């Protein structure tokens, strides 16, 4: 009995392990980029160009 | 913020999700023995009526 | 260094460096021409949008998959739409990057081959590999056994596996999937009043098919209520205002997975596939298959659908067995950390297509022990 | 969308929670229960032992 | 030191340090190589599970007993097989520890020889003796007569001995087992609609058989009751459920045993093969051969065959004669339990081939005074 669950319980580990230990692999794709704001200062333009 | 939240109620529900698994695989192996019990319980009363019959004749 | 792990899929491409929790970059699979004139000059008009720029500017184009079932009908846009992952989502050169695509089981050999030739030579990855989309499923799940039931947006296949031995004979591929079910959906919307026909207005019908609908319990039961009462009439904002009401509307669609009579096909539903599927299996490791079934993809995010399919395997199956359904909460992208988790591994390091052996035997390398 | 997300990953932690407290009372079940199998098995034993002597003599 | 009692058998083996009451490890003895094609990387897949391990992978391997009718026919299986049996399940080194296996009467030479000739090179034990499988079952009795019939899985033989004489005249050996009860099972079951095929499921019939069949008293009566009523009914459930009924097939398939005409054999039955065997012994030991038969082996398990034999030899033989029949309960470990026993003697010690006789000699020593 100790042998047939020591089996399932080895076999599970390698699993766990790879689908666990991977994932430190990289985590920070969560983090988001700057996203930054004007308030009111990048209004340095007038109607002049605007195809380029 | 409620990322934040959102993540630590994750990290608890994969950790209880183990814990759960663990004990149903606890089960499974005590299914297996009571099995494994009732049919020793058989085996033995169908040999003790045979040499029940044995004995008297 | 590390390896790219790309994956076309039909719908949604997901790609990464492996060794990571999830994609890079997740966008979908368009690629669409400019159909007006165009009269101001010096806008900077380009001759077609790919990925995720074509869904702001869809008003004003013809959005066209490139990818119909799993198989690839039209390999200029897919080269495309490979160039625009590899050089502006992940922004790094194929050239110092192994790369591991990932096919449906049972496709044309020429659409493999091809896959491989392109990305030897106009890429120029230093090797490439082919692995099928079910294996990794069951990689994420972190089993060993289990039946997986894929059902992507292109094509629905259900590939068992024991122990690592997979049953190449056991493979049963349907090709009903998300699109026909956003095309059933757009066709039944029309007994309402609201007509939906350009191809642009698909997305608006796939919205709303992923925001409302939901796999109903049990079907009759469902059929009698929204009937008779209205606390089903769920409503929701089109791009320009005028709201819509959907009414039963929103369990019929996601029903035609078990019923494929409603949009013509003959095949049994999902729920009778995988059972036909375990019963090619061998009679001693029905058991095993019957408690480890797994779900993935995105057609089976649907609210309710791991309720129905217990129910309906339950129901065809034997009394004594155990009938369970693993439904992971990131379904979606489970092959993707499948896809990961394998090429992070070791073991898997030799198995690569390298540049050599397929200057030496050709495209056709694949077919060969570098499955 | 991130609140209704935490409501619903909290509604799935606490069913698991309940799913594992109902196994491990199980499991506690079959356990008394395999330890009752195990008694019962020593005593078919000791039975055994004895009916085999008697019908030897 | 303790000395090793193996004994392969066909079917299962039986082993164990001399002296004790049981063997210490029983184990089928089947080796499988796995079969389909196997996906999952890294998982360990080994080329052959051996013993007891491929009775639970039976699922995709296809088991092959080395060991067909006593003698061997494959002997890289059976090398494997006993290096199992050394090393893993009784863990001590062959270097240190003499052994004694048991082989069936009437085997061809070759194979005795090709026996010794692996247990001294490639084992490389300290001396080795290779006994006759009945004489060793007398011994687990305690007599020092009688006639033993040896109903094991591969061949029935049937050795007659008195006061320790043994009648090389008398020895009657069938090649009907336990395996061929098996296969005829297997091939009436077909008769309800059970059709099990593949070599794994052979296992599952092995099963059934061992459960639920038992040997009638009265043949013809129990076909016309069977045929009437339904209390012989028995159920039994599959290793997937869907329980299966075995009616008349209980008693028919170890009744073949008795008319070997069922399975196309031309012999008589193990009930009229025992008289013959006595009958050719000498006019004055036919009486205590008469009242000292002995049962052994595993097939002579089935419930209610002690009976069915004492009145088959009781019609057969002089009615003033007393027949009887000894049963012993521990009857499938018969053998073992002599060889411990025998292995045990101080008489015995000298016995034993010396590694140095066979160095002189070569493997035909085996035939020479040391038998
Ligand atoms: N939350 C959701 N609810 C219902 N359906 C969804 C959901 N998300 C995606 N889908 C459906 O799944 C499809 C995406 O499937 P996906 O797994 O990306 O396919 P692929 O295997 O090609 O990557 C979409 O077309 C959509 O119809
Ligand atoms: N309890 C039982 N009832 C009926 N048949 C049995 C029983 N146990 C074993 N057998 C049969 O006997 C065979 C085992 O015989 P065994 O004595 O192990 O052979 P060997 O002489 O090779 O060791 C099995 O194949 C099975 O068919
Ligand atoms: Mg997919
Ligand atoms: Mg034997």
């Amino acid at each position: 009995l100790g042998t047939r669950a020591k089996e399932s319980l080895d076999l599970r580990a390698h699993l766990k392990q790879v689908k666990k230990e991977d994932i430190e692999k990289e985590n920070r794709e969560v983090g988001d980029w700057r996203k930054n704001i004007d308030a009111l200062s990048g209004m340095e333009g007038r109607k002049k160009k605007f195809e380029g | 913020e409620a990322e934040k939240a959102a993540d630590e109620s994750e990290r608890g529900m994969k950790v209880i999700e183990s814990r759960a698994q663990k004990d149903e695989e606890k089960m499974e192996i005590q299914e297996i023995q009571l099995k494994e019990a009732k049919h020793i319980a058989e085996d033995a009363d169908r040999k003790y009526e045979e040499v029940a019959r044995k004995l008297v004749i | 260094t590390t390896a790219l792990v790309c994956d076309n899929g039909s719908g949604l491409v997901k790609a990464g460096f492996a060794g990571d929790d999830a994609p890079r970059a997740v966008f979908p699979s368009i690629v669409g021409r400019p159909r007006h004139q165009g009269v101001m000059v010096g806008m900077g008009q380009k001759d077609s949008y790919v990925g995720d720029e074509a869904q702001s500017k869809r008003g004003i184009l013809t959005l066209k998959y490139p990818i119909e079932h799993g198989i690839i009908t039209n390999w200029d846009d897919m080269e495309k739409i490979w160039h625009h992952t590899f050089y502006n989502e992940l922004r790094v050169a194929p050239e110092e990057h192994p790369t591991l695509l990932t096919e449906a089981p049972l496709n044309p050999k020429a659409n493999r081959e091809k896959m491989t030739q392109i990305m030897f030579e106009t890429f120029n990855v230093p090797a490439m590999y082919v692995a099928i989309q079910a294996v990794l499923s069951l990689y994420a799940s972190g089993r060993t056994t289990g039946i997986v039931l894929d059902s992507g947006d292109g094509v629905t296949h259900n590939v068992p596996i024991y122990e690592g031995y997979a049953l190449p004979h056991a493979i049963m591929r349907l090709d009903l999937a998300g699109r026909d079910l956003t095309d059933y959906l757009m066709k039944i919307l029309t007994e309402r009043g609201y007509s939906f026909v350009t191809t642009a207005e698909r997305e608006i019908v796939r919205d709303i098919k992923e925001k409302l609908c939901y796999v109903a319990l049990d079907f009759e039961n469902e059929m009698a209520t929204a009937a008779s009462s209205s606390s089903l009439e769920k409503s929701y904002e089109l791009p320009d205002g005028q709201v819509i009401t959907i009414g039963n509307e929103r369990f019929r669609c996601p029903e035609t997975l078990f019923q494929p009579s409603f949009i013509g096909m003959e095949s049994a539903g999902i729920h009778e596939t995988t059972y036909n599927s375990i019963m090619k299996c061998d009679i001693d490791i029905r058991k095993d298959l019957y408690a480890n079934n797994v779900l993935s993809g995105g057609t089976t995010m649907y609210p309710g659908i791991a309720d129905r399919m217990q129910k309906e395997i339950t129901a065809l199956a034997p009394s004594t067995m155990k009938i369970k359904i693993i439904a992971p909460p990131e379904r979606k992208y489970s092959v993707w950390i499948g896809g990961s988790i394998l090429a992070s591994l070791s073991t898997f390091q030799q198995m690569w297509i390298s540049k050599q052996e397929y200057d030496e035997a050709g495209p056709s390398i694949v077919h060969r022990k570098c499955f």
